[PDB]
């Protein structure tokens, strides 16, 4: 989903020290990362929402989903 | 400036993936997600991972290195059996 | 508020590596740790009665203030 | 048999001294905490001391030693600046 160079790039953007930076494998590994995690966050709304009878997705939704998926990534 | 411009791209590329992996997960359970969800979604994203990128820093210079190696990416996914099941099979699969 | 020798203790109870050790610098600052996540967990719920209008603190008080007490503490 | 009596033990250790805190909380704050949710409390923190096990546990290990020590213990504190600050405070008036 998400392309190494764009991850390299978001990471850089918060790392604090100069000296740091992050080889290919963990760019990969990374992106994977990501990507699980956007899935995670989709398909829990989408469970929430379907278990409250709606079709669409609101942020409501995302929103009751959203704790235990940031308890789940640390 | 510069920092400025730099931001809205990375969070537009993040929305944009965001989005293709939301229409992915849409189809599969007949469910839509709104414009202002994906938004959410992919700005939830862009904030996780800033959490990540300073975990990682700080997981490599624990272990006395500036650069950042799988062994790091693992330890982030130490809590969950099945997540670190899963990096690991990824990072297996590298040449 | 917790003494160092029941920290390792509770610890011990979960180190998956027999060779896992910890040290009493370490031991003395994770009784200080533990002992700001239970006073973090009381005064947080105690808040949320109160905004209840409640003076008796129950556990629905208690998991409505959890998934923050958590992500905040990693 | 003796471990499922330790867990007891180490159980009933955390909650008295939880009971203890909770207390100090109580009388700050003119509230009072029911047996229920002090019990509680007790079990979340139980709980928690598992996650800051392990995780200490996989952190000195990141650093290839066998013996958690203080900087495992502010790596913990690490998402939060005025957690890691008190940590810190408490390691350095330490002899």
């Amino acid at each position: 989903g998400f392309r190494k160079e764009t991850v390299e790039r978001l990471l850089r953007l918060h790392f604090r020290d100069g000296r740091t930076r992050v080889n290919g494998d963990a760019l990969l590994l990374m992106a994977e990362l990501l990507k699980v995690f956007v899935r995670e966050a989709a398909a829990r709304a989408a469970r929430q929402a379907q278990a409250e009878d709606l079709e669409k997705v609101d942020i409501e939704h995302v929103e009751k989903v959203l704790p235990q998926l940031l308890l789940d990534f640390v | 400036e510069q920092r400025e411009l730099l931001i809205q791209r990375l969070r537009a590329a993040v929305h944009y993936t965001t989005g293709a992996l939301a229409q992915d997960v849409a189809e599969d359970k007949g469910v839509l997600f709104s414009k202002q969800t994906v938004a959410a979604i992919s700005e939830i994203t862009f904030r996780q991972a800033e959490n990540f990128a300073r975990d990682l820093e700080m997981f490599a210079r624990h272990a006395k290195r500036s650069t950042i190696t799988s062994e790091d990416v693992k330890l982030l996914a130490r809590r969950s059996n099945s997540l670190l099941k899963y990096i690991t099979q990824k990072s297996d699969e590298l040449a």
